[PDB]
This record gives structure tokens, sequence and C-alpha cells, in this order.
């Protein structure tokens, strides 16, 4: 094999060598970096690439693939199930190759806090700051950027259902209205986990159920379709 | 110059034994089995013992220096494998069962475990107090010469430390953080 | 291995929704997920899909020496296996509680129905009788098992084919070439399993629960009804308040279902028989083999085949040739003097 | 004349595990299951179990399941990350020739699907020789007993580098030579087949 | 067979088979009971809600825990066979036991507590299960552990187009038409229920009813065998 | 369980000839055997020792008795531990003593030759009589390993092997005619000695065995011959001290061994139809 | 240590083993034939302190119904907590077994003995073989220790003759012991230890084969009839690379062949 960036800006196989006349970059997911430089394909995916230019403190060469297990990244948005609370940190699940960990403090409280507000089998909305190849990942719930609070332990009642990443992505694409498109219907509360997790909760079971089911199919539809399909729901 | 755990030499009237010790009613029987050794005391009498081929015995000292290679990394807690409590020790019994915390990962700064010593590398540190309440030992990397010493790249290179908090490989270019 | 976790809301609400008499997988309280059945390349092979739960059925043919006592009606055996790949928690060995109860539980209604003759197989009673073993492999595991589990077998049992050519006096001979015809079985009765799940004091009752359902249900009951609208077995589990009265509808309702379920076996059982006698197409499953995506089938050519075969000498000669002389040395090394 | 039999495979079948793969070599097929990368309460360890449609798993299996296991630690870059454990299970679906071969690609895909990081891909090819010195690609339950030499090779996708082999037969070196080499060309096809099929799965990804 | 108002054993198909029970036997346990369904004998023993013993691991908190062992005398049967090898039945059996009290027993006031009840068949003669059921039941009644209701299991066989209760052994040998249930007259909920016979979908009401009522009797019967042991032990 | 503060008295107390329960040193307790209580087979007995209960059954069988010793009859002992027996050993706990006592009772009666290989040997080289002696334990009254010595014999004098006549085939069995029965006082037994200092005892509560490392295995017949006898312990002893305990074997055993070996008749006399 | 990975190879880069060997080293090869009296055919071979004794007992049975008059050869490869504390305390070990069959597959890939000769009474009698070999000290090429422990253990087997008189079997110890044990083919097995980049050593050691990366064994008849090839995933390879193993294996074969052939007139008759 022999390739470089554009040589294949498409789909590749696990076990390939390719590179560009470079110096430094951040190895993505299904690619390996060793050779001046070079790269290897490990998993099986198409080629993806986001450019940093220079100012943009973010630039990598990516290889994605619609595979089962979810892979946490930077401060990613995921939904959780709490596997267990052992000491100051508890592991919640995210469907990674293992769990992650949350502090006895990520809810803006000093001890004697979030006690009954943290429980096995529970749900959580969290962005984990730490997920790096050789280390295990851990997540938070505060808004450290300003220590505000954008992520709480999920709702009073509700629903969570898996979702094809392909969809989660497309469902979360800023240039996709579904999100605002959904901004419609009232009164509703839903959460969107990278890890493919939608926690919903509408008036009754029903509108709620529909909505989810509607979601389960969301993907293949007139870029418009959902629209009424939604304003259909919206209306009742 | 040999003994079997069933022969006797002296008795409570001359010496006591640390090695190969077996005593009943005052005489000297040899517990151990393998070789015979005698002792001279600063008291005008000798101590008796059998010979422990394993002259190397547990000696990891409380606040002592050690050679170790990291294990698992928690951006909050750090784990390690220690082999040499200096060098005389080759012991692998305590194998790698030791822990250190950021606060003691240095004396100043505030750089996370993640940016100090990774999973695969060998590190050097002195020992802190030990509370065998969980079978763990505490150690520090708060020294101008202390810290970690091993460097491996993404390609498979070795790294030199470009600074107090960095190591790097010449092949590819990795500006990485490791407590030098 | 990996413990498939389980939220709170998930469970709670899953129920919430049962309280709603609404099925999550959006169906009705007494329906089955669609169930499909694929037949094997060879006879005696089958695969079931209770829609997400998958079973494997294989039957065996033998001329064993029947047991002591009634050395007049040969024996049969069946086994049900739970796979690793079955569930995550299915590391071979531990789940007994299922493999125990279930394997036996299942196996119960088999000898219960005696739906299988034991003397028709028996060739030389007291001496050589037939042994038919049947094996069940739980491939995937989603919700109601024992049912696909049963189907699996029954469905399987009808497809197998026992051989037989000519055995006279005290001699036994059978030839596959003559076996090209005789090879059927004694399937007198055909019983199936119907489980009923209960919810909160069985004040709610489900049928053919899916995995998720499987968990939420407090207590479950099973039933066995052969085509002749009669039972063979029932089993109560998960401890519940099962009012003799209510115990009664289910019983009923079970019959109701067994009805249609049979239809299929026969239905497809026929569809299969047809294909062998026509165009022809045994295999495992071409259906999944043609349906767009995640599957592909094509046949490719083999002079690229023989063109390189001569290269063997090139590598065989270039290397070894110089490699064989070290022998003259090995002749004398450890053998000559070792005479001690 | 030297062609491997009918080729087919199904990916992502069983919803239960992280890795599903069903491979079909003519009237023969096998399905492999992977409950992929798992952190088990170092590196990544792979243990694989294969059981048969008929009878229970014999000891022959135990050994056979080992080769598969090894052939993989080999390509499974997955071994990479520590603490992790990885499991594969193979099920005897359709036997009829090239037994071991099928399992390979099945288990391989098993992983492909289980998206465990691989370094290379491995395919298996089998061959039979008659008392007349005749070898065939993708043998047969027929071919297999009618032959005297039967072999299956585990090969490198990147390097063809025979990453493994196991056999019973009456052949010598003069034998072990072409066939392996031939096995190359054969594997090369399988290996080609993969690509195409993998193009299928991702047809709209 | 059985007829004219006289079953094969020699008894009304509605009349059970006298049973005597020695409960609170060996006092070296806590829960002890002995009984024989006519000519079916077995011994069941339970040990109080002792804190989780062996294998300190597994330990259901919210409610207690339950364990029950079943084994039979190798000769208790007709001939003799291997008990630790042909486990399949027993164990299967055991679970059945488990479930039953596991339902009614009140593990709701014994968090982590671990109550183990083991039963042995001394002389086997039909209705084996139903035997240990009570046999066990009594065992606990002795170990006085609180329980929702007092429960007993009966058998009900349908033969000669008729309903017989407590198919001893000989009839168990029939067409195999036999069903059993464990029952709590308390409200009459059907705790456990296991029928294994090829009966048509409507001898149920009948057979079902058979065992159903049958228990209710067995109940009043032991209700006394029990009401008696309380007053005398009261001395 | 096993405490030292208490283990103190236990040992001195037994040396002191002040056991625990108003017992000197070599004291037993009311031990009885009820013969036949299993309405399902030959030999039967329920010996209740202190706080332990044992039961043994026996049945007959024909045909091959083996290969090297076809022209005879040998015995088969299968033993069971009751989950009710050991509040400890549950499902995989019987194996222990369950296999051991199965062997200890298997060797004793094996070499003892107190076995009518003769009164058990149908058509030699073809048919032979085989009896299965099975065990069950319902409790533990200490020295429980001995109760098996009695229930193992006590159930044997009642082994009314059926009067069976075979005629080549054809079988004749007289339920009313029970005479082809074999029972002899050649039957061996078990005598144990565990030490509680230098004052060694036989039949001592567990609380008591608790204060010792080893005990002695001795076997005697009606009078005083020896069957399998062994030293059983995790500790050690002194041979000179062996012959003393050793004789305690022919000496103390025959005592209640003789007084019991008799009671088999006490039940047979005040009840030929009374029982 | 978990560290010395390269250390071991340091010797290797400059080709040499911390054993003092290199590309091919049939170290200490020793056999004690019939060393086991209480057995009709035995052979003990200890190489670099590893002991696999092939203890063979013979028994009489009954050739299958389908395979009418077919002999009976049965092997068993066991390893207790002996040869290495690093072993289990119960039923067969993962590898423990693979070998079991290995020999077997070999036994069957070899044709050493034609079942024909095992039948005591063609169609109602057969000769059973139990060749149980056990590694007393494990460390290196546990695989070869058998091809030899076994090959030799067999030549050590000798039994009387077969006879049936008026519905009885007549064979006496001091009978006629002819053809005791002879196989037209005496192939043997060899084990190479390899390292990623194919730099491979032979007769790997307990540790050597350990940090190994690939195992490969080859069995070849006298005439050089490649019995079977074994390769539990060997990093990949080269026919030529294999070619070396091909021929260079032959060599260690002649040696052992002689190593045994040498026990013919000496340790056989002494």
């Amino acid at each position: 094999a022999r390739a470089a960036r554009t040589v294949l800006g498409q789909v590749v196989l696990p076990g390939e060598e390719l590179l560009l006349p470079e110096q430094e970059d951040a190895e993505g997911p299904g690619g390996a970096v060793e050779r001046g430089d070079r790269l290897l394909v490990t998993k099986c995916g198409r080629l993806r690439h986001k450019e940093p230019g220079s100012g943009s403190g973010g630039g990598v060469y990516w290889v994605d693939s619609q595979q089962k297990r979810y892979v946490p990244v930077k401060g990613d948005h995921v939904i959780g199930i709490v596997t267990a609370k052992s000491g100051d940190i508890f592991k919640v699940d995210v469907g990674g190759s293992e769990p992650a960990s949350l502090s006895y403090l990520s809810f803006e409280g000093a001890t004697k806090r979030n006690r009954p507000n943290v429980q096995v089998g529970d749900l959580i909305y969290g962005q984990f700051v730490v997920a790096n190849k050789d280390m295990e990942p851990e997540m938070v719930c505060i808004d450290s950027c300003g220590r505000a609070n954008g992520m709480g332990v999920i709702g009073q009642d509700g629903l969570l259902f898996k979702v094809t990443l392909g969809l989660i992505r497309k469902l979360l694409a800023p240039d996709c209205e579904i999100i605002q498109e959904v901004g419609k219907l009232y009164p509703l509360e839903i959460v969107f986990g990278m890890n493919g997790r939608i926690w919903v909760k509408a008036k009754t079971i029903q509108q709620t159920l529909i909505l989810a089911n509607i979601l389960e199919a969301c993907e293949h539809m007139t870029s418009d379709q959902r629209k009424q399909i939604f304003s259909r729901l919206a209306e009742s | 110059r040999y003994c079997i755990p069933g022969e006797r030499l002296c008795n409570l009237e001359e010496g006591s034994p640390g090695s190969g010790t077996y005593t009943r009613h005052g005489y000297i029987f040899s517990s151990l089995a393998g070789c015979l050794m005698k002792s001279s005391e600063n008291g005008a009498l000798p101590v008796v013992s059998v010979v422990r081929e394993t002259e190397s015995q547990l000696l990891p000292d409380v606040g002592a220096i050690v050679t170790c290679k990291v294990s698992s990394i928690n951006s909050r807690f750090a784990k390690v494998h220690i082999l040499y409590v200096g060098s005389m020790p080759l012991k692998n019994s305590f194998r790698g069962t030791i822990r250190k915390e950021d606060v003691r990962a240095t004396e100043k700064d505030k750089v996370e475990i993640y940016k100090s010593f990774r999973p695969g590398d060998i590190v050097l540190a002195k020992v802190i107090s030990l509370g065998d309440a969980q079978s763990n030992y505490l150690l520090t990397t708060a020294e101008n010469e202390l810290g970690v010493v091993v460097a491996h790249s993404e390609s498979g290179i070795q790294m030199v430390p470009i600074s107090w908090c960095e190591m790097q490989c010449p092949k590819t270019h990795t500006k990485e953080f490791r407590k030098v | 291995m990996k413990e498939t976790p389980l939220s709170n809301c998930e469970r709670r609400f899953l129920l919430r929704a049962i309280e709603e008499k609404k099925r999550l997988d959006g169906r009705q309280t007494y329906d089955y997920r669609n169930i499909r059945i694929s037949f094997g390349t060879d006879y005696g092979c089958c695969i079931v899909e209770l829609g997400k739960t998958r079973v494997l059925g294989q039957v065996s043919c033998e001329l064993v020496s029947p047991k002591l006592n009634r050395a007049t009606e040969g024996i049969l055996f069946f086994n049900l296996e739970l796979s690793q790949m079955a569930a995550p928690a299915f590391e071979p060995g531990r789940q007994s509680d299922l493999l125990v109860k279930l394997n036996r539980l299942m196996e119960r209604c088999l000898r219960n129905s005696k739906c299988i003759d034991t003397e028709s197989l028996c060739v030389v009673a007291g001496e050589k009788v037939w042994q038919i073993r049947v094996d069940l492999h739980l491939l995937n595991h989603d919700g109601n098992i024992i049912d696909a589990a049963s189907i699996a077998a029954i469905v399987a049992l009808c497809h197998f084919r026992r051989p037989d050519v000519s055995v006279q006096g005290d001699e036994v001979t059978l030839y596959t070439p003559e076996e090209r015809d005789p090879v059927p079985l004694s399937i007198h009765h055909m019983p199936i399993c119907v489980s009923f799940a209960f919810f909160q004091q069985g004040t709610y009752l489900l049928v053919d629960p899916n995995e998720r359902e499987e968990r939420v249900m407090d207590g479950l009951l099973v039933i066995a009804m052969n085509k002749h609208r009669e039972i063979c077995t029932i089993q109560s589990s998960g401890g519940i308040m099962l009012l003799k009265d209510q115990v009664l509808r289910c019983s009923k309702i079970a019959g109701v279902k067994v009805a249609e379920i049979t239809e299929l076996i026969l239905k497809a059982l026929e569809n299969d028989q047809k294909v062998r006698k026509e165009g022809g197409k045994f295999g495992f499953a071409e259906s999944i083999a043609n349906q767009r995506i995640t599957a592909f089938k094509m046949e490719k050519a083999p002079x690229x085949x023989x063109x390189x075969x001569x290269x063997x000498x090139x590598x065989x000669x270039x290397x070894x040739x110089x490699x064989x002389x070290x022998x003259x040395x090995x002749x004398x090394x450890x053998x000559x003097x070792x005479x001690x | 004349g030297c062609s491997l039999r009918h080729f087919a495979c199904e990916q992502n079948l069983l919803s239960r595990p992280d890795g599903s793969a069903s491979f079909l070599q003519g009237d023969t097929s096998v399905l492999a299951g992977v409950y992929g990368p798992a952190e088990v309460k170092n590196k990544a360890t792979l243990e694989v179990i294969l059981r048969p449609k008929i009878g229970l798993p014999g000891v022959a299996e135990k050994s056979r399941e080992r080769l598969i296991r090894n052939t993989c630690e080999a390509v499974v870059l997955g071994t990479l990350h520590p603490r992790t454990s990885i499991t594969v299970v193979l099920q005897v679906v359709s036997d009829a020739g090239s037994l071991l071969a099928c399992c390979l690609n099945a288990a391989c895909m098993a992983l492909v699907d289980a998206g465990v990081p691989m370094r290379a891909l491995f395919c298996g090819v089998a061959c039979a020789l008659d008392s007349d010195g005749t070898l065939v690609l993708d043998p047969t339950s027929k071919q297999e007993k009618e032959a005297r030499a039967v072999l299956t090779f585990a090969l490198d996708s990147v390097e063809r580098k025979l990453l493994m082999s196991s056999t019973k037969g009456l052949y010598s070196d003069t034998e072990l030579q072409q066939c392996l080499a031939a096995a190359q060309a054969a594997s090369q096809h399988v290996f080609r087949f993969y690509r195409e099929s993998l193009q299928r799965r991702y047809s709209k990804s | 067979l059985s007829d004219q108002g006289y079953r094969v054993d020699g008894r009304r198909a509605g009349e059970l088979r006298k049973i005597q029970a020695r409960m609170g036997v060996f006092a070296q346990a806590d829960g002890s009971a002995y009984i024989e369904q006519g000519n079916t004998k077995a011994l069941a023993v339970v040990y109080g809600p002792h804190e989780i013993r062996g294998s300190r691991a597994r330990a259901l908190p919210d409610r207690a825990l339950v364990n029950c062992q079943y084994s039979s005398a190798t000769f208790s049967t007709g001939e003799r066979k291997r008990r630790p090898h042909g486990d399949r039945k027993s164990c299967e059996m055991g679970l059945q036991l488990r479930q039953t009290f596991e339902a009614a027993i009140l593990t709701q006031l014994h968090p982590r507590s671990q109550i183990d009840i083991y039963v042995q068949v001394l002389q086997a003669d039909g209705g084996t299960y139903a035997a240990c059921v009570n046999a066990a039941t009594l065992a606990v009644l002795d170990a006085g552990i609180p329980m929702r209701d007092f429960v007993c299991a009966c058998s009900a066989g349908f033969v000669d187009g008729t309903a017989l209760a407590d198919l001893s052994h000989v009839e168990e040998a029939a067409g195999g038409p036999q069903l059993a249930l464990a029952l709590l007259p308390a409200s009459g909920q059907i705790a456990l229920l296991e029928m294994d016979a090829r009966l048509h979908e409507d001898h149920l009401e009948r057979v079902l009813e058979a065992a159903a009522q049958a228990a209710r009797d067995v109940h009043t019967l032991l209700d006394r065998v029990v009401r008696q042991h309380v007053r005398e032990a009261s001395i | 369980t096993l405490s030292e503060a208490e283990k103190v008295y236990i040992v001195h107390g037994v040396q002191e000839d002040l056991r625990v329960d108003g017992r000197g040193c070599e004291d037993y307790r009311c031990v009885e055997v009820e013969t036949d209580v299993v309405s399902n087979t030959s030999g039967s007995a329920r010996v209740k020792l202190g706080h332990t209960d044992i039961l043994v059954g026996v049945k007959a069988e024909m045909g091959t008795p083996k290969l090297e010793k076809p022209n005879e009859g040998y015995l088969e002992f299968f033993v069971d531990c009751s989950a009710s027996a050991t509040p400890e050993f549950e499902g995989r706990g019987g194996d222990d003593l369950g296999t051991e006592i199965a062997n200890t009772l298997y060797r004793i009666f094996n070499n003892k030759s107190s076995v009518d290989l003769k009164t058990l040997c149908i058509s030699p080289r073809e048919h032979c009589w085989v009896l299965y002696v099975d065990v069950l334990l319902l409790e533990c009254g200490g020295n429980l390993f001995d109760a098996i010595s009695i229930a193992v014999k006590a159930a044997l004098f009642n082994t009314r092997i059926p009067r069976v006549r075979v005629l080549e085939d054809i079988e004749l069995s007289d339920d009313p005619y029970d005479c082809i029965r074999l029972s002899v006082e050649n039957v061996p037994c078990i005598v144990t000695l565990c030490k509680i200092g230098y004052r060694h005892v036989v039949d001592a509560t567990l609380q008591e065995e608790a204060c010792s490392l080893a005990s002695l295995l001795v076997s005697v017949t009606s009078k005083g011959v020896v069957t399998c006898m062994r030293k059983v312990g995790k500790g050690s002893l002194d041979p000179e001290s062996i012959f003393e305990m050793m004789e305690t074997g022919k000496r103390v055993g025959k005592v209640l061994h003789a007084s019991l070996q008799s009671v088999v008749h006490k039940e047979e006399s005040l009840g030929p139809k009374r029982q | 240590t978990v560290e010395p990975l390269e250390y071991y190879r340091r010797f290797l880069k400059e080709n040499c083993r911390p054993d003092g060997r290199e590309l091919g080293e049939f170290r200490t090869t020793t056999v004690n034939i019939g060393s086991i009296s209480t057995a009709d055919g035995s052979a003990l071979v200890k190489l670099g302190n590893t002991t696999v004794i092939c203890g063979v007992k013979a028994e009489f049975a009954a050739p299958s119904t389908d395979a009418p008059d077919k002999g009976y050869v049965v092997p068993n490869v066991d390893l207790p907590p002996l040869c290495s504390s690093r072993f289990r305390s119960g039923p067969p070990g993962e590898e423990a077994q693979v070998a079991s069959q290995f020999i077997a597959d070999v036994i069957e890939n070899s044709q050493i003995i034609q079942k024909e000769d095992l039948c005591i009474s063609p169609g109602k009698l057969v000769w059973v073989l139990y060749c149980d070999l056990i590694c007393l000290d494990y460390d290196g090429n546990i695989l070869d220790a058998c091809t030899f422990a076994l090959l030799a253990a067999l030549k050590n087997v000798q039994l009387p003759e077969v006879t049936i008189n008026e519905e009885t079997a007549l064979a006496e110890v001091n009978l006629k012991k002819k053809s005791y044990l002879n196989i037209r083919t005496h192939p043997v097995a060899t084990s190479f230890a390899v390292f990623d980049d194919t730099l491979l050593i032979v007769d790997p050691t307990g540790e050597e084969e350990h940090l190994a990366t690939g195992t490969l064994t080859i069995v070849m008849d006298e005439e050089g009839k490649l019995c079977c090839l074994h390769k539990p995933g060997g990093s990949g390879l080269t026919g030529a690379k294999l070619q070396d193993c091909m021929s260079r294996a032959v060599t260690r074969h002649k040696e052992v062949k002689k190593l045994m052939d040498e026990v013919i007139k000496s340790m056989k008759p002494k």
C-alpha cells in the first residue's frame, strides 16, 4: 500500500500505510502514526479531516466507522448510568470499553452534597474532560468555563433510547434543524448523548413515545419531512 | 559444612539462632535445611543458624529511594511497579504495588498526573510513609533530579527531556508533558 | 464478562408504559414478534428468529444398544446450550439457573408429550435401537427464549431424516445411495411453549417479552399445548399471585396462540420441502444473503492458479539447498558419546 | 481449475454482542461473535471459544480454538490499550469443507465488525491432495475424505506472511511448497473479497 | 385401576392419604420438621436468619436471602441410583422450593439475613414435591420465622375421566396426568404451580380445582397438627 | 467455634477426669440403635449418638461380583452427607467426609473378612450377591465418626437377606419366608482416641475434639481382633504412647461394643410382631 | 524480569543465547528405554531438564462396529503441578491438551502402526494402547519431548500372542512375543522458537519459548514425509524462511534418529 491525505479522502481498510509531507499532527481513531512522517489504518472507516490552519487550536486526520461501542473524546456530551460509587468518585457507564468516573464534586457543592443526588442505576448528563488513549476517562457536570451548571443528573421521569451514531451526528449537526426543528413541541425536555442517548419526556407517555419512535426513524426523510412530521406532533 | 533439620550442635548455653532455628528443652536442632553457619557475638559466645540461600530478604525501607515503572494512570491517582529499592534489591514480592498523588508528584506547580508520568515508562521516586492498611506505599517525585525517566514516542522512539516538564522523540515531533 | 447495565427510569418507565398497556416495541399485549425460520444446507438443520432471539437446532442419527428394562423402545436425547455470544453475562458456566431450569423445563414437555414414538426407530429391540439427539444453541439472546427454544426443536424435529437400507436377520447395512429415499420420522404430537409475563402483582400480563421486558417482569408462567388443543406442561416462576381463575385465561390464550404458531412450522416446513424437489436451494440463509448491505455473495474464478506454482522450487531450492549440509555435523553431536 | 468455492458473508447479525459476523464458504458457513474491548474488573487479551452444531465441544476444539486465538493476538492491534479483555465465539453453522478456513474470516470479520483496532486482516484457505498428487482450493467434505493431504493456512492481509498453519496428511516439503504459495493466490482473493464487501457495509456510511 | 368410589390405593379420590408429622424434631437447628404423605417420607430443616455466612460476597440487602437443598435417599425410591450425579432433577426441584417460600417468607424484615432450608426425601411415594413443600413449610413454622401465610402443596390427577387428589406413586405411574401447586389459602393465591401431563385444555378447571381444594384441606389438617404443637410447647 | 480462653479448661478438665458433663474421663452416653426404620430395604438402623443421627440401608443384588473374584460376594458402601447434617458443608461439602468415611467404612469391612463372601455368592463366576450399605447423617453429636461404627453393624444384624432360589431364568422370592439371611458377629467396628493432653478420650463432644491435633483409629470384632486402625491428625504423637491408646482399643471398645452387639436381640425379643 | 525483553535478544542480535546456543541446538538429549518395568513399552527423554516419559500400557478391547477389525492406539499428554508450579491443580491445562492430540494427530498422521496388527481377533478383539507421557520438569520444547518420549516408548513395547479356543481367549505372558512393536515409519518432531522478524532459535527453552512471538514444530517421516506442520500463529512467514526450517529440521531429525538408533544395541540390550 501507498497513500497520502487526498490519495484517499474516502474509505479505507484496517492495515494501510499513508501520509503527507508533514511534521506534526494528532493521530485520530483508526489511524497510526509512525514512519517526515507516515500513517497506518487500524480499524475500517472512511477518511475524515478537520483543519486547524494555524490559529484553530484544533486539527487532526480522522477515520470514522459506524461500529457499536462508543468512544469518548474531548469534552464530549454523553448520558450516563451509574455503575457504582466507590469513595470520592463513582463510575457511571457510557458504553465505552469501560466506564468513566465522576467526582464527589462536579455539582457545585462542598461535602454533605448531592448525596441522595447521586445514585446507582441513575442517569447523568456529563462532559468528560479526560479521555486519552492510555488513560481511562472521567467526566464532570459543572461548567468549569465559568463553573456554571449545564449538566444535571437527568430527569424526574423520562426515556432514553440508543441511536445510530450516524444519526446522533447528523441529528446534532448545527446545519440540521431537527434540534431547533424539535424546538417546537410543548412542553418537552430531551437530552442528546454523543454516546447515542436520548432522554425524553413530554406531556404524556404518548406524545413522548411518538416522539422517540419518530426519532428512531428520523434519518431518512425529506430534509424537510420531519417538519410537518414534527409540526404534526407539535400541534397536539 | 552442612546440616539437616534433624541433627543438633549446641544449646541454650552458648547461643541463640536467627537462621535455621529449632529448639526444644535447651538443645539445638536445625529447623531449616541446606547449609550450616555459626555466629560470633560481642558478648563472648556464638549464635547458631542454618544458611538461607536467599540472603536477599525483604528490605524496602520506609523513607528510602526506589526504581519503578508506572502501571495504571488515573488523572487523579497514579499507580506503579517498583523493582529496585536502590539497587541491591531485585525482589519482586512487593512487585509493583505502590501509589503516589499529584500533591506529592511535585513540590510546586499543579500539573495533572496525566501530564507527569504515563502508563508505560519507568520512574524514579523516594518513599513516603507506608500504611499497610491497604498494602500500598507512598512515594514522591518532588525533587530536582527526581521524577520520571523513560520516554517513548507515538512512532516508537525514545525521548529526551527538552525541559523540566517535557520529553521528546527526534523522529516524529512530540512536544509532550512528563515530569522529567 | 460485561454486565449489561440498566437505568432506573428505563426500568421504571418501561413499566410505566406497561401500566399503559402499551408495548414499548409498540405492539399489543398478546402478539408475538415476527418469527422467522431458515433451514440448513443439509437435513436436520434449522435456525429460528423470534425476532432478535436466535436458536440453533440440530438433530442426530444413531444405532445404539437400547437400555436395560424395556429393551423394546429406543431412547432419545436433547440438549440446550446457552452461548457466550448469547448474552454478555453468558460466560459459559454460572447461569445454570436458566440452563438448569430451562434445559430441564424444556426437556420436560418433550418426554411429557411422548409426541415422539420410541419403537418405530427401534430396529432390533434389545440389541440395536436408534438414538436421536437434538441440540439447541442459543445464538443471540433477546427476550422470550424457551418459546423460540421450543419452536427451534419441534421445527427442527420435523426436518431431520433417519437413514435405512437393508437389515435382515441379525445384520445391519445401510447405504447413502439407497438412503436417497428412506429417511423420515415419528413426530406424533407437536408441543410448543407459550410464556406469560406478569407485571406488578400480575395486574398486567405480557406475552413473548423482549429482553428489556424480560427484566422488568416480576413473575412468569409457561404452558405447553399440542396441536390437539391439550396441555403437556405449565410452569410458574418469578413468584406471583396467580389466581386459579386468571391462571385460566392464559392457559386458554396460550392455546389460542399455539394454534397459529404451528401454522408456520407446517407452512414453511412445506415451503422447504418444495424447494428441494424443484429448482433447489438448501444452504443456511440466502435471504439475509440478498437483502442490501451487511452481506454479500459472489463466485470468482480460480491461469493465475498454475502460473506461480512453479515458483515453489525457486524458494524451495534457493534456500534449503545450502541449508542441508549442516547435517553432516549433527550426525556426530549428541549421539556418538551418549552411550553412558 | 484451482478455484476456491462459493463465497458469502453476513455482518452485524446478532444484536446482543459488540461484534457479529457470519461467513459462508459455499455450502459451508460459520458465524462469529465478539463482545469486543472490555475492561475486566493489562494490554488487551483475547480468548476464543468455538463449539459445534453437533455434540458438545470436544478437546479437539480446545486446541483448534487456540490457533484461532493466536492467529489473532497477532493481527489484533487491539492488544494495544491495557486492562482490556476481548472475546470471540465461533459457531459451527455449515460444515462441508474448509472448516477452519471459514472460522478465520468469520472471526476476522467478527472483529472487523467489533471494530477492535486491527493491524492486518487474516483469511484462511484450505486444500486437499489426492493419492494422485492433486490439490484443490476451498476443499469439500467430499474432497476432504477423498484426499490424503489436508491443510489450512492463516495468512497476512498486509504481507501474505503465512501468519499460521495446521495440518494432517501424507505430504512432504515438495508438497508444503506450491500449495502454500498457491494458498497465497487463493487468500489473495478472499482478501480481495473482503474489500469489496466492506465497501458494501459502508456503502452509505 | 380404581373405581366404584374406590381408588386403586383404596380411598376416595377426594380423600387424601393420612399424614402424621413430627415437627420441631432435632433441636440443633432452629427449623425442623418430619412428615410422610402416607408412605412418602422426608426431612426438612431450616436455620434462622443468620447473617450471611460462607462466601461473604453476594448479599441481598433490602430483603433477606433464601437457600434450599433437596436430595433423596438412594433407596427411598424403588431401586437405587446416584444422587450427586443425577442432580438435574433435585436441583431443578430445589429451585422450585426456593421460589415458593422465596415468595412467601417475608425476607422483607431480614435484610442480608440468609435463611437456608434443606430437605431430604427419606421414603419416596408420589407427591414428592408437595411433601417437602409443607415438610419444609412446617420446618419453618418451627423456626417460627414470620411469613405471609401458611402454605401446603397438593397433587391432582385426572384419570378415568375423573379428578383424583394426591396421586400417590402408583397412579403417578399412570398416563402421567399430574399437576401440583403450592397454595396460600390466605387469599388462595397460587404461589407455585407445576403440571406436567398431556391433559386437554379443560380438565383444568377440574384438575386445577382438584389440587386447589386439596391444599385447603392439607392446610386445615396441618393447621391442627400445628395448633396443637403450640399449646403443648407452651407448657 | 474454637476459643482458647475456653480451650484451657477443656484440656485440664479432661486430664482432671472431669470431662464436662459430670463425666470422668472414659464416659459415654445413652446410645441406642432402632433396627429397621426404612420400609424400603434390608439392613436398616437409626443410631442417635449424643446429638448426632446416622442411618444405614441395605439391599441385595445378583450377577457378576467383579472379574478377579467372581466366585464370591463383596459389599458396596455409598455414603451421604446431609445438608441438614452440616450447617456448613452444603452442596459441594458432602464430598469431604462423604468420600472419606465411605472409604474408612470401605477398607475396614474390606480386609476384615468378617464377610460371608460365602453367604453372598450366587452362581460363582456368574451370579453373586451384592448389598449396598448406604449412609446418611442427620446431625453431629461429636465422636460422630463412631456412630457409624454402630449404625454400620447395628443395621447389619437385621439384614434379613430374602430367601431367594434361582432355577435356570427363573426367580423365586418368599416375602413370608425370610431365612436366607446372613448376620455374624465377626463384623468389625471403629474406636477412636483423640488426646486432650495426655488424658486421651473416646466419644467426646466437639467442643472437646476442638482441643487436640490427632486421634487414633482402631477397629475390633465381637471380642478383640483388629480391622483397619490408623492414626488421624494434623499433629503428631509418641509411639510408646501409641500402644497404650492402642490397647484402649481392645480394652474399652468391647465394653459397650459387647453391651450393644447384644441389644440387636433386645428389639428382636420383646417384639416378634410387637416392635 | 518484565523488563529484560531485549536483554535476552541482546544475545540474539549478536546471535547467541544466554544458554550458550544459537540457530539450532539439540542440547542434552537422553533416553531411558523400558526404564519402566511395570509397563510394556516406555521411553524417558529429558532435554534441558524437562522430563516427558512415555508410559505405555496395553489393553484388550473390541474394534468398532463400523471399523470392524481395526486396532487401537490411545495417547494422553498430561502435566501436573510438577513440571512447573505455574500449573493448575486439577483437570487438563489449555496447552496440556493440545499436545495430547498433537501426538495423536501425529500418531494418525504418522501411520507408525497399522491398526491391522492391533486386532486380537479380527472383528471381535483388538489391542489397546495407552501411551501416557508426562513432563516432570517443564521448560522448553514441551512438544519434541513427546515425539521422542513416544517414538521410543513404543519400540519398548512387547506383548505375547493372540488365540481363541472354544469361545475363550488364550494368550499367556511367556507366550510368543513377536513384532512386539515395529513401525515402518519413525518420523519425529522438532520445535523452533521464532522472533517477529523471523530471527528464530531452536529447541526453545521454558523462558526462551516464553517471550517468544511464534512457535512452530515440524514432524517428518524418515523418508522426509512431512507428517504434520504446526503453527499457532507465527508472525507470518516465508516459504523459503520455512524452507530453512524445512531442511535444517531434517538434520536434528537424523540426530535423534541416531540418538534412538544408538539405544538399539546398547541401552536396549543392557
